[PDB]
């Protein structure tokens, strides 16, 4: 009757199912294309996304596949450095490369005419790299250079000690650029033994995005990756409990910590479930925020950590989730004072405690149109969507269009985020790490009897 | 003597020794913790605080009278013949 009753209802809009598709075909050797055309973009992006990384390295020579990461720019059996240099700078174009812990990329941007080229430079650098040894002996200094760097982002270094002591037995615990006695140690034979048994074609695939036909990139990945070698049980990561703790007090007030608990899969269907509760706890900064005052935020973890004693105990603290081919991460960082630890660290722990017992709706559709917002708001550039495709290939055999993803995440709410954490993180296992002024800090057994509440 | 000695006090080799011994990756009470971890008594009675109490009280009411009235049994099996029920008194 009343006109408040009336208004208009559309939970997905009719864009989230008018999307270009995205075309696939599985080459006789195994390579994967995939592509999506974009009507309203004028350039593409290009590359090659491997499903290999630090986790295959050898315990013996961990840090090679990260040595070669810079080896595939020093030259190749049909062009020298310097032509190898020139040849990227006078297309005018952009090429990047990285590698982590299960997935390395490739990848270029260009106009359509010259997409030809790139996939040819690609393979170039791909498969005919020489790994000289008098050009191995000099990188050391640049990989040490860079080491020294790495040391001084105190965020990386965090979630590196996170996963050293979270995974004390897996191939995960390795960190990618390797010990220094590695870096000192390294030989042509190892980067050449990592090759010859990581780089086999049902490991690669080719996307693009942009202003792309599927038919010739389909042509020319055959045309140049035929020389690729064709291929020839495991068990799940264990997870440790621990702690490790570098206490330093000549280093200013600011002490810096990162918590973690065990995660799930990527194919694991609750996994979208995890991408809603990592958004339910959220983030918050004091330096930079937006129009909302903390003290009067929706989000009640930020409320409750900005009232803290009327000043406030937390610089800023952001929470993360991680997924894995086999396991994951689930978690948060912070920064915070001194004497604020104690509180910086238990007020977030007793957040990520209520998605268990007490979380309300009001909060999860919060948060459903928070994580909305930010995932549905990076997809606009091709270099984004091009990421998209390669990452979800490599990650789930396939692409999953924007419709599903939607229609998945509507019809989760409070009971089922009260279930799923009531699965896997009340009564948990948690690895602990930080740096700094850590006096205040608190137990690892606090953290761990933290994981439940006796009320109730 | 090295024992209680000031001036020579060390260990016996024998005692340096046994801490060099090693039980790492071993466990050989695993077939019982399988046992209870199999039986789900965790995950439908003591994970929640509430339902732990209300274990901790019934467990509590039953044990205490079932333990009670054991001892009784074995007050009356050691002392046969002493107490006054199994002697009875015959009038003159
Ligand atoms: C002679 C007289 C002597 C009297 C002595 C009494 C001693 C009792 C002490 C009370 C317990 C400590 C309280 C401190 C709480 C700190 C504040 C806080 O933040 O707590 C959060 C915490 C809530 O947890 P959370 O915030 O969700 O997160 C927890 C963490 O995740 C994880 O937790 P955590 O790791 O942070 O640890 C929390 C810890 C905090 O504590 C500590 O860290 C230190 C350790 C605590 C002290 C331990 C020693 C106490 C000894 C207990 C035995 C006393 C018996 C006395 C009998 C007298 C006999 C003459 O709290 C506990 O776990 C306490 C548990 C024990 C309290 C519950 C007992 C009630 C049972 C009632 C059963 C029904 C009986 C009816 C029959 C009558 C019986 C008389 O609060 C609690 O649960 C604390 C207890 C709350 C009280 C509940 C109601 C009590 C009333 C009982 C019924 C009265 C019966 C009378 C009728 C008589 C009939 C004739
Ligand atoms: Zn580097």
């Amino acid at each position: 009757v009343s006109p408040l009753a009336r208004s208009v209802d559309a939970a997905i809009p009719e864009e989230a199912f008018n999307q270009p598709p995205t075309l696939t075909t599985t080459l006789p050797n195994g390579i994967r294309v995939a592509t999506q055309r974009l009507p309203f973009h004028q350039t593409a992006t290009v590359g090659v996304w491997i499903d290999s990384g630090s986790r295959y390295d050898t315990k013996e020579t961990n840090g090679a596949a990260h040595f070669l990461e810079h080896m595939t720019f020093k030259g190749t059996k049909r062009r020298s450095r310097i032509q190898l240099e020139q040849e990227i700078e006078n297309m005018g174009a952009h090429l990047n490369a990285y590698t982590s812990r299960e997935q390395t990329v490739y990848y270029a941007k260009a106009f359509k005419k010259d997409i030809p080229q790139c996939v040819d430079i690609l393979s170039d650098i791909l498969l005919n790299s020489t790994i000289d040894e008098e050009a191995v002996q000099m990188e050391k200094h640049v990989i040490l250079r860079e080491m020294e760097e790495v040391e001084r982002q105190t965020e990386e270094v965090i979630f590196d000690r996170l996963h050293t002591t979270a995974f004390r037995d897996s191939p995960l615990g390795y960190t990618i650029l390797g010990p220094e006695e590695n870096i000192r140690n390294m030989t042509r034979e190892h980067i050449l033994e990592y090759i010859n048994r990581n780089y086999t074609s049902d490991r690669m695939v080719v996307a693009a995005a942009g202003d792309v036909d599927h038919k010739e990139l389909t042509a020319l990945v055959e045309k140049h990756f035929a020389g690729l070698p064709q291929p020839k049980p495991t068990e799940k990561p264990f997870f440790c409990g621990s702690e490790l703790l570098h206490r330093n007090d000549d280093m200013g007030p600011t002490a810096h910590v990162a918590v973690g608990f065990e995660g799930v899969p990527w194919k694991s269907p609750d996994a979208v479930t995890f991408m809603l509760m990592q958004a339910i706890v959220g983030s918050y900064r004091k330096h930079d925020e937006g129009i909302v005052p903390g003290k009067v935020s929706a989000n009640a973890t930020v409320r409750n950590v900005c009232n803290k004693m009327t000043v406030g105990c937390a610089d800023m603290f952001s929470a993360f989730n991680t997924c894995y081919s086999d396991t994951g991460l689930f978690g948060f960082y912070a920064q915070c004072d001194e004497v604020a630890l104690e509180h910086c660290v238990m007020e977030i722990m007793f957040g990520i405690t209520s998605l268990s017992y007490a979380v309300t709706d009001e909060e999860v559709e919060r948060a459903k149109a928070q994580l909305k917002t930010q995932l549905l708001g990076h997809l606009d550039s091709t270099t984004a969507v091009a990421e998209d495709i390669g990452r979800q290939m490599l990650a789930y055999g396939r692409r999953m269009p924007l419709a599903e993803f939607l229609k998945r995440l509507e019809v989760i709410d409070a009971e089922e985020v009260k279930r799923v954490a009531w699965k896997y993180l009340h009564d948990a296992e948690v690895a602990v790490a930080g740096l700094g002024p850590l006096f205040g800090m608190p137990q690892l057994i606090n953290l761990r009897r933290a994981t439940f509440w006796l009320r109730y | 003597i090295r024992f209680g000695n000031p001036w020579r006090d060390d260990y016996p080799e024998w005692i340096w020794k046994s801490l060099r011994v090693s039980r790492k990756d071993k466990d050989m009470f695993a077939p019982f913790f399988k046992l209870l971890n199999a039986t789900k008594l965790y995950e439908y009675c003591l994970k929640d605080n509430r339902r732990y109490c209300m274990f901790v009280m019934g467990v509590g009411l039953v044990s205490s009278w079932m333990w009670s009235e054991w001892w009784n049994s074995v007050w009356r099996r050691i002392n046969k013949g002493k107490l006054y029920n199994d002697v009875p008194y015959v009038y003159p």
